[PDB]
């Protein structure tokens, strides 16, 4: 693989290209956040009497 | 039904389409075959992909035959064409007819994906339309590729019916012989068509340029829409 | 609608994008692509002349059909472009000599794909009954296209070709090398 791409830099740019740009779209729609979801979810039920 | 019906329309077209250059019903019937394992397979990769069977899938059957049927062909005829050349039989003819195009059925289906890959990402409640055809299309090109590889080259090996060396079938009889030697049409007279072309080339730049023009004019003038409206065998009339 | 916008430049702006670099690690080379990309007009010329003077719209089976015209269309330009420079490298013949040995062993495959297609979907073009509406529209775009763009590309990728080859040059080739 590495003899084959060093006779070949061409296809070894796009291959790189191909994967940056993928990552540039990907960082126009990715949602931002400080953290995922970590917390545990929760359910509360209220009642008044 | 009635798409369905068009397609097993198109591929009788396509069967009689490759009987009239390959003259033989063995050699014919390899291409044909591909088009129903392809696009079995397709459907089985839509259950896959959980998607359904609808207008748009259903069109993506249809429009992946001239893809199909081009990897088939692409295969058969190169088949054909080192026979004819250096008289091998079809088991041999084929294996190193296979040796040195498998690398290009595999990379051309990689670039040609690369026109419907994009499109699958269409966004909005609109987006599942553009990606059922996309998904449908790029499977079909995927299948196309893996049935070249494994079931057209055997089927080549067993099917094809020898040619002699330089044999170009210029004298079958009645027709066939007839399309054949006059498939030298212009084989000849549009290659020196093409060679013509070519010692001038300053000009027919200039030709390209007025259709991109003319294509320019033709689209922007041209209105758009979503889907047309269908005529479903009913309607409702509102009385207030 | 508000929240539509405008997809479609980008999307097929990031595909003649992936599909130049592609196309680059196919023939390792930043130029010969172009030779295969100039071909996309021609198939979007008889698209739009056959659904212009037909009263066809711009709609979604109109954008599909095209893109198909455009990938079967890419595809026998490919064709082409790998056995003239397959020709060039293998063997030594120059461009000019290599060019017309790749169009005539290809001018059949190439009208064998186009007419089985071609012919395989005039019964959408000539479709009339339930659906037939998306059956027509999405047909005759296809059958145009694809008519223009077998017609042009079979004069025209030859002329792609040797024009481009001619523009990033080498300075050695135009006879017949030996390997
Ligand atoms: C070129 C060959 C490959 C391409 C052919 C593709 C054509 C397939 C499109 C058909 C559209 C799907 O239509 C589908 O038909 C089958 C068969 O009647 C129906 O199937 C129904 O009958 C079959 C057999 O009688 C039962 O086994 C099944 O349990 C029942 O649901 C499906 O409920 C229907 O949804
Ligand atoms: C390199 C291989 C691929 C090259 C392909 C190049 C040619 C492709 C041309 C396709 C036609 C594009 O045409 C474009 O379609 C979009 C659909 O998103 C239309 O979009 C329009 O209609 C839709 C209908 O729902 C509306 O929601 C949208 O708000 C509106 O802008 C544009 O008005 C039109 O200009």
């Amino acid at each position: 693989m590495p003899n084959f791409f060093i006779d070949r830099p061409i296809f070894a740019w796009v291959i790189a290209i191909i994967i940056m740009l993928a990552g540039g779209l990907a960082i126009l729609k990715l949602p931002v956040a400080q953290y995922p979801t970590i917390a545990p979810p929760a359910v509360t039920i209220s009642a008044s009497y | 039904h009635e798409v369905v019906k068009t397609l097993v329309e198109a591929i009788i077209l396509v069967f009689l389409v490759m009987y009239l250059f390959l003259q033989n019903f063995r050699a014919t019937l390899i291409p044909t075959i591909a088009v129903p394992v392809v696009l079995l397979g397709t459907f089985a990769v839509l259950a896959a992909f959980g998607f359904s069977i609808n207008t748009l899938t259903m069109f993506g059957m249809v429009l992946a035959i001239g893809l199909l049927v081009n990897d088939a062909i692409v295969v058969v005829e190169n088949v054909e064409r080192v026979m004819a050349e250096e008289g091998l039989p079809p088991k041999e003819a084929t294996r190193k007819s296979m040796g040195q195009i498998q690398g290009a059925l595999v990379g051309i289906a990689m670039v040609l994906s690369a026109v419907f890959v994009p499109m699958a990402f269409f966004g909005g409640s609109t987006g599942a339309i553009y990606r059922q055809f996309s998904i449908t299309i790029v499977s079909a090109m995927a299948l196309s590729v893996l049935v070249a590889l494994i079931l057209t080259p055997a089927l080549c090996a067993t099917m094809l019916k020898p040619i002699a060396k330089g044999d170009h079938g210029e004298g079958k009889k009645g027709f066939f012989g007839w399309f054949n030697r006059m498939f030298e049409k212009s084989t000849h007279h549009y290659t020196d068509s093409v060679g013509g072309i070519l010692r001038s080339t300053g000009r027919y730049l200039v030709l390209y340029l007025i259709i991109v023009v003319g294509m320019a004019y033709l689209f922007v003038r041209l209105p758009s829409s979503f889907l047309p409206d269908e005529d479903q065998g009913v309607f409702m009339t509102m009385v207030q | 609608e508000r929240l539509s916008g405008n997809q479609a430049p980008s999307l097929y702006a990031i595909s003649l994008i992936v599909v130049f670099l592609c196309l680059a690690a196919l023939y390792e080379s930043w130029s010969i692509p172009f030779s295969v990309m100039l071909v996309v007009p021609l198939g979007v010329i008889g698209a739009l002349l056959a659904a212009t003077f037909r009263g066809l719209t711009n709609d979604v089976y109109f954008q599909v059909g095209l893109l198909t015209t455009i990938g079967l269309s890419a595809k026998n330009a490919i064709l082409i472009v790998e056995f003239a420079k397959d020709l060039m490298d293998k063997e030594g013949k120059g461009l000019i000599e290599a060019t017309l040995d790749a169009v005539r062993m290809r001018l059949r495959p190439i009208l064998m794909t186009s007419l089985a297609f071609i012919l395989g979907v005039m019964p959408l073009v000539i479709s009339t009954g339930a659906g037939s509406g998306a059956q027509n529209a999405v047909g005759t775009g296809v059958m145009g296209g694809m008519v223009t763009a077998t017609v042009l590309a079979i004069f025209f990728v030859p002329v792609f070709f040797v024009v481009v080859r001619r523009r990033f040059s080498r300075k050695n080739e135009d006879i017949e090398h030996s390997h």
